[PDB]
């Protein structure tokens, strides 16, 4: 009994957020060169037990809807339960985080629909990952799962050790982590999906990134706990959060309500402007010489 | 990957180079015609046809 081959990993996210760079520390190769419209990868998965060797290939899409179409070939109708789909979030920019992360979604959500899944083995696939949801080990909710496509999903946020330049250059406290960490796991909640903190920089949680594609994808044994204390590393698994493991950051909100929208309070920054649509545009001589024509029967 | 990076790392024609001190750094769109596949006459049907025989 060989373990199972075909395991797909579908990597999404905005361009310049470093999805190949991850993904070629996590795979290990020294140089990944940032391909243009797919990038094409394997991860190196093994076993020390039964002295196995599985091959688990990475499908990284670039940020850009004009590549959309790409998908088929990426992932087919076959190979949609075979697949663990991470949502890469980039908080360098932390303006515009889950903005991705719902296009990426209704994206998922119009292309699950386009090969036109028959409703038994998707709802079986729904039901086989509400019991795995539901069966965490360290009816739902009204706001648990509302948004579930059957398989596997994951958000990886990015750039950890970019926490200091959000405090210091653009005066950041805890309320304003509190306040798109909240969201991220009401995001979470809603699609049954996991969050680890994970910084290249840093070297934050890449083993524990890697236990966790290896442990979803192959069914390995997991031990590490929720982390949440940690704001640079925190691990939160598929079925450790409920609704009222979002409450208790509600607590520190003085100025902020974990009701409003997203966008009210933190801004992107305005940047600069293509400030050359002065010009400079010289009359028709016609007309300016009409006008010579005036002034000099005037005076 | 590697037929494409003779088109897609030309380097992009800059109108105002003279000027020096400014210390911003153009991104990868504004340096190199990282958006020659939008200018794809016949659709993105292309690089799908390119991809379907691998």
């Amino acid at each position: 009994s060989k373990l199972p081959s075909g395991k797909n990993i579908l990597v999404f996210g905005e361009d310049g957020s470093g999805k190949t760079t991850l993904m070629t520390k996590l795979q290990g190769a020294e140089h990944g060169k940032k391909g243009r419209g797919l990038e094409y990868l394997y991860l190196s998965v093994h076993d020390e037990d039964r002295d196995d060797h599985t091959r688990c290939n990475v499908w990284i899409l670039d940020g850009d809807l004009y590549h959309k179409g790409l998908l088929k070939f990426a992932v087919s109708a076959e190979s949609l339960p075979e697949t663990l789909v991470i949502f890469v979030a980039d908080m360098s920019r932390p303006w515009t985080v889950m903005e991705s992360l719902q296009k990426w979604a209704s994206v998922l959500r119009e292309h699950i629909d386009k090969m036109k899944i028959p409703p038994e083995k998707m709802r079986e696939l729904e039901r086989k990952f509400v019991k795995d949801f539901q069966d965490y080990m360290e009816p739902l909710g009204d706001n648990v799962l509302t948004h579930n496509l059957g398989i596997p999903v994951l958000v990886v946020c990015t750039k950890c050790d970019a926490v200091s330049v959000l405090e210091k250059e653009h005066d950041y406290r805890d309320e304003h982590l509190d306040f798109i960490q909240s969201h991220l796991r009401r995001f979470c909640l809603q699609y049954g999906a996991a969050l680890i903190y994970t910084s290249v920089k840093e070297e934050k949680n890449l083993d524990l990134l890697y236990k966790y594609i290896v442990h979803k994808t192959y069914g390995f044994h997991f031990t590490t706990p929720a982390l949440v204390v940690e704001k640079d590393a925190v691990f939160i698994p598929a079925g450790w959060d409920n609704e009222k493991k979002i409450a208790i950051l509600h607590e520190n909100f003085t100025t902020v309500k974990p009701e409003d929208a997203y966008e009210d309070f933190i801004v992107k920054p305005p940047v600069r402007k293509l400030v050359h649509d002065k010009e400079l545009a010289a009359e028709d001589e016609q007309v300016f010489l009409m006008k010579q024509q005036s002034l000099l029967a005037k005076q | 990957f590697a037929w494409k990076m003779v088109v897609l790392s030309l380097p992009r024609i800059q109108s105002q180079r003279y000027q020096v001190g400014v210390h911003y750094e153009l991104t990868e769109e504004e340096k190199f015609y990282r958006n020659a596949l939008t200018r794809m006459p016949d659709g993105p049907v292309a690089l799908e046809e390119s991809y379907s025989a691998v």
